[PDB]
């Protein structure tokens, strides 16, 4: 029995020497879930970063390993298979601003449902708005009519922090900023500093989409660390 | 088709309607009898001496 | 009377710091849940405080016994041990600071290798100047329990590295407070004040601020530094409080 | 088409009336005189470490000694519970593993998850290195479970509202079970492998015949989803857990619920269920990080296996009844006696 | 679980009408409540919801200030009130319920195959 015990100990030693190596790679990788409505231009983003029930995309920013999982071939009942991602760095959430029956209200309710979820009161969420140019076209031609689906769009006042890009029509800027505040009216209730929301504006073919998520991941990690030390 | 789904539902309900049933008290008695019969063959039910349990 | 009152202050201060540190270390080692690199570094800091307090108490005990051995080598060895304890404690505070800075630098790092490196830089490095000081003193001034200060060329050896370490801790404090202020601004006076107060005892930046009253402040506070470090990061910590609550709830069964 | 609705509702009324007619006395009333089992204060006796992330499912072995566990870090580890030594380590292709099983013959282990695929591994390869043997594909939604009948037949349940049976040798499906309006979250073979019962995300549990590829009954009474299920040891009943914070027991012959386990302080959902060998006890995992032992014949709580720091996501009991085991999102297992 | 609508009918533009939802099989108080409707050639779209006790309410923008939502937990029934109906109100109204009690989130209500969603009642304008 002594020889068998020695063999078992050697096998366990080899297994542990392999698991120690494995533990060093799983800690240097970030797990990100890439949500997004069907008609949100979600795939166009994925095609940019790359250049079955789940599609896995791996990339790296400044020699940092990222792990991005795209959902597919799943039914639209999310309230169970979503719990698997309670341990992700941050859940990317792409949306289309020109959505406005009106997909924008559906996105609002879905984002609220994610926010108020118990298993995710600690899983930060990034936010994109990926139909900015379409919104600009819809408001320029007079087809916006956002007031009809929102009884408070003409009484909204542009915030003083606006930093518009060249050629921005004041009305376009006011509308696009109005879209943002609707979601941020939720991401500032019951927040309690445990998880945060990061609003942004980006075109479907923006190159910087990697940089924004990289920086937001850095900020999330720093905040979590500082909260471990009770520095925040 | 909605008609096909409704017909399948009706057929399934009819099939389930023709099912043999027994009194609930009989099921309770059967479960009680089984639990009593093996009441002395489960260490978790009653701790075994430390010499027996391999997890001492 | 000034010396008597200074003694009365910092003796009790060191005693209380040791009494708090022993319990803090016991609690940290008790719960296996809390085992992480951060708590290991904290435990090493606690050990450094305990050793420093013991050495500064043995000095008093020896002086009492001789005034209730001078020519023997044992007195010199005890003095050397005290110097080593002081240096090791300061470098372990530096270790805390550097670990925090590295964690907020957002860089990859090998866990076990880095922890062994930290243990080495914490406990081993002080031997690299304490031993030179001891050999120089033995060769040239081997008398009076090595308690004389004939030449500053021998005092500077011990003096300089501690100043280096405290300056580095001050720089780390500056960077950490700057980043905390940035985080606060991106999303206030009271919050920044609290976040700045709690970070002094750990990094011990107080030395630069201060360096009868001068001795009073340095002696009085520092004896109490051990106690505060224990309270902030062992007792008032939310994780420890909730661990205690859960353990008590379980024991109620 | 409305006449079909009237026929269906009339049939539902008929079935409800029949169930009421078969309902004369409650299980508690019949077992109102049995002795209480007393306080069951178990205590840990082991602890297995090595999983990097949260343990999502584990299964026992037929010998009551070995066991296999699955985590979401992409890893299958076969522990020898007696000596707590890792025997095998297997790097999964799909890191998002959501279930695992241990073949009765102790030669194969299977797993599945968000990739829709079920993979089979061989423990007794000639070279000794564990490698993929056969890949079973054909589902269109995460696989919520799997179990073995023998070395060649495997039964699987998925989030597409269908349970499927397979022939491992050829890789082709042999049957397809349908009828659930919601995702099926578990199943459990009968002691003799004649029948298998699965609970789904509509508060309905459906009993099947493994050979004819048809349905046999349908049990309802829950207010929300059903996350766990298991057969009573004799095979004449089963129990399940639901998000309404209640556990229930349904007798196949009675075709109706026998009893319900609930308590006011409990406001969280169950995630797992299992019986003891004698069938006189009942365990269950809660999201409050506490297991609980319910006296099956009295419905009164008989203990608590506190000691997990996070959600309890799995559970199991050996065939011989010597050692419980549990995983949790804290990434540690614990053997209880 | 059962959710049966009633009280629908036909009304000319600008009229009014009241919808009553009758429910049984579960404790009404513990569960949030929703109203959802689907129109021809379009998928489901959300309308309104009410909290457990009714302390919190919310509407879709295009309906704001027109209808009213009220629940009678003592009678385990839900209500919607119709006034100033436009031509686009023609649709069936599904009386819905959230999956889990005691929770703030609510998933899947507008799903193609939600399980606890009634058959709906028709209102034509």
């Amino acid at each position: 029995q002594r020889n068998e015990e020695k063999a078992q100990r050697e096998a366990n030693k080899k297994i542990e020497k392999q698991l120690q190596k494995d533990k060093q790679v799983y800690r240097a990788t970030h797990r990100l879930l890439l949500l997004g409505a069907g008609e949100s231009g979600k795939n166009t983003i994925v095609k940019q970063m790359r250049i079955s029930g789940i599609f896995e995309t791996k990339f790296q920013v400044d020699k940092v390993n990222f792990h991005m999982f795209d959902v597919g071939a799943q039914r639209d009942e999310r309230r169970k298979w979503i719990q698997c991602f309670n341990d992700v760095t941050a859940i990317i959430f792409v949306v289309a601003s020109s959505s406005y029956t009106n997909r924008l209200q559906a996105a609002l309710k879905l984002f609220d449902s994610i926010w108020n979820n118990k298993w995710l009161r600690d899983t930060s969420v990034i936010l994109f708005l990926n139909k900015q140019d379409l919104l600009a076209e819809k408001v320029l031609a007079g087809k916006s009519k956002i007031e009809d689906y929102f009884p408070e769009f003409a009484r909204y006042t542009t915030p003083e922090d606006a930093t518009p890009e060249p050629g921005e029509d004041p009305r376009v800027t006011r509308a696009k900023y109005f879209i943002r505040d609707e979601f941020l009216r939720i991401s500032t209730a019951s927040g309690d500093g445990r998880h945060y929301c990061y609003p942004h504006f980006t075109c479907a073919v923006d190159t910087e989409n990697i940089r924004r998520v990289f920086n937001d991941c850095r900020d999330i990690i720093q905040r979590m660390h500082l909260r471990q030390y009770e520095l925040l | 088709a909605s008609i096909a789904q409704a017909r399948k539902l009706v057929e399934q309900l009819k099939m389930e309607a023709n099912i043999d049933r027994i009194k609930v008290s009989k099921a309770a008695a059967d479960l009680m009898a089984y639990c009593e019969a093996h009441a002395k063959e489960d260490p978790l039910l009653t701790p075994v001496p430390a010499s027996e349990n391999p997890f001492r | 009377e000034q010396l008597l009152f200074l003694y009365i202050i910092y003796t009790v201060g060191y005693a209380l710091s040791f009494s708090a540190l022993v319990i803090a270390s016991a609690i940290l080692l008790g719960f296996r849940h809390l085992h992480c690199t951060r708590n290991y570094i904290h435990l090493n800091l606690f050990a450094s405080f305990i050793l420093r307090a013991l050495s500064v108490f043995i000095k008093d005990a020896a002086l009492k016994w001789m005034y209730s051995y001078q020519d023997s080598l044992s007195c010199r060895l005890v003095f050397l041990l005290m110097q080593y304890c002081v240096a090791a404690n300061y470098y372990w505070l530096l270790v805390e600071g550097v670990y925090l800075y590295t964690l907020l630098a957002f860089s990859v790092f090998s866990e076990q290798w880095i922890f062994r490196l930290y243990v080495s830089i914490g406990w081993g490095v002080p031997l690299l100047f304490v031993v030179p000081w001891g050999i120089v003193k033995y060769l040239y001034e081997d008398e009076g329990c090595w308690t004389r200060n004939s030449n500053m060329n021998y005092w500077l050896i011990i003096r300089l590295p501690i100043l280096f370490a405290i300056g580095v801790n001050f720089l780390i404090f500056v960077r950490v407070i700057c980043i905390v202020v940035s985080k606060l601004k991106a999303n206030i006076k009271c919050r920044l004040a609290k976040s700045t107060l709690t970070l002094i005892p750990l990094l011990g930046t107080h030395e630069v601020i201060f360096a009868f009253i001068k001795l009073f402040t340095e002696l009085s506070f520092t004896s109490f530094q051990g106690l505060m470090v224990a309270i902030l990061y062992c007792f008032v910590n939310n994780e420890v409080q909730l661990e205690f609550r859960k353990s008590w709830e379980r024991w109620r069964l | 088409l409305d006449q079909l609705r009237q026929e269906a509702e009339q049939l539902k009324n008929q079935i409800r009336d029949a169930r009421k007619a078969c309902a004369d006395a409650t299980l508690s009333q019949i077992t109102n005189n049995i002795d209480p089992v007393g306080r069951i204060q178990m205590r840990t006796r082991r602890t297995l470490r090595g999983h990097l992330a949260k343990i999502y499912a584990m299964h026992w072995g037929t010998d009551s000694r070995l066991l296999v566990s699955a985590s979401q870090d992409g890893k299958l580890i076969i522990w020898d519970s007696y000596t707590t030594n890792k025997v095998h380590a297997i790097p999964l292709r799909s890191s998002w593993v959501m279930t695992c099983a241990y073949a009765p013959s102790g030669n194969y282990v299977a797993c599945g998850g968000l990739d829709n695929i079920c993979s089979i591994y061989n423990l007794k390869t000639r070279e000794g290195n564990v490698r993929v043997s056969r890949e079973l594909a054909g589902h269109t939604g995460y696989l919520s479970c799997c179990r073995f009948l023998d070395d060649n037949q495997i039964v699987t349940s998925s989030g597409d509202t269908t349970c499927a049976l397979w022939d491992i040798e050829t890789g082709q499906q042999t049957t397809t079970f349908t009828g659930h309006t919601g995702d099926v979250m578990s199943l459990s073979l009968a002691p003799d492998t004649r029948l298998f019962v699965s609970g789904a995300c509509d508060a309905s549990a459906k009993l099947w015949d493994v050979r004819e590829g048809m349905c046999r009954q349908t049990f309802t009474g829950h207010e929300s989803d059903i996350n766990a299920i298991c057969f009573f040891p004799n095979g004449n009943a089963f129990a399940t857990g639901s998000d309404d914070a209640t556990c229930r027991l349904f007798d196949l012959r009675a075709d109706q619920e026998l009893m319900t386990y609930s308590h006011d302080n409990i406001i969280c959902g169950i995630t797992s269920v299992s019986f003891s060998k004698s069938g006189r006890l009942l365990l269950a995992g809660y999201d409050d990080f506490n297991c609980n032992v319910w006296d099956a014949l009295k419905a009164d709580r008989a203990g608590v296996l506190a000691g997990h720091d996070n959600r309890v996501s799995c559970l199991g009991v050996t065939d011989d009844g010597m050692a419980v085991a549990t995983g949790s999102w804290d990434s540690f297992l614990k053997i209880w006696n | 679980v059962q959710l049966q609508e009633s009280g629908g009918g036909l009304v000319q533009p600008g009229g009014s009408l009241r919808l009553s939802c009758a429910a049984s099989g579960f404790t009404f108080s513990n569960y949030k409540m929703n109203w959802v409707r689907q129109a021809p050639g379009k998928g489901l779209e959300w309308v309104s919801d009410i909290s457990q006790s009714g302390a919190s309410i919310s509407y879709t923008g295009s309906v704001k200030g027109r209808f009213t939502i009220s629940r009678d937990n003592a009678k385990n029934t839900l209500y919607l009130q119709m006034n100033s109906l436009k031509p686009e109100d023609t649709a069936v109204y599904y009386c819905a319920r959230c999956p889990a009690p005691f929770t703030r989130d609510c998933f899947d209500v507008t799903s193609t195959t939600y399980a606890y969603r009634g058959q709906g009642t028709q209102v034509t304008v």
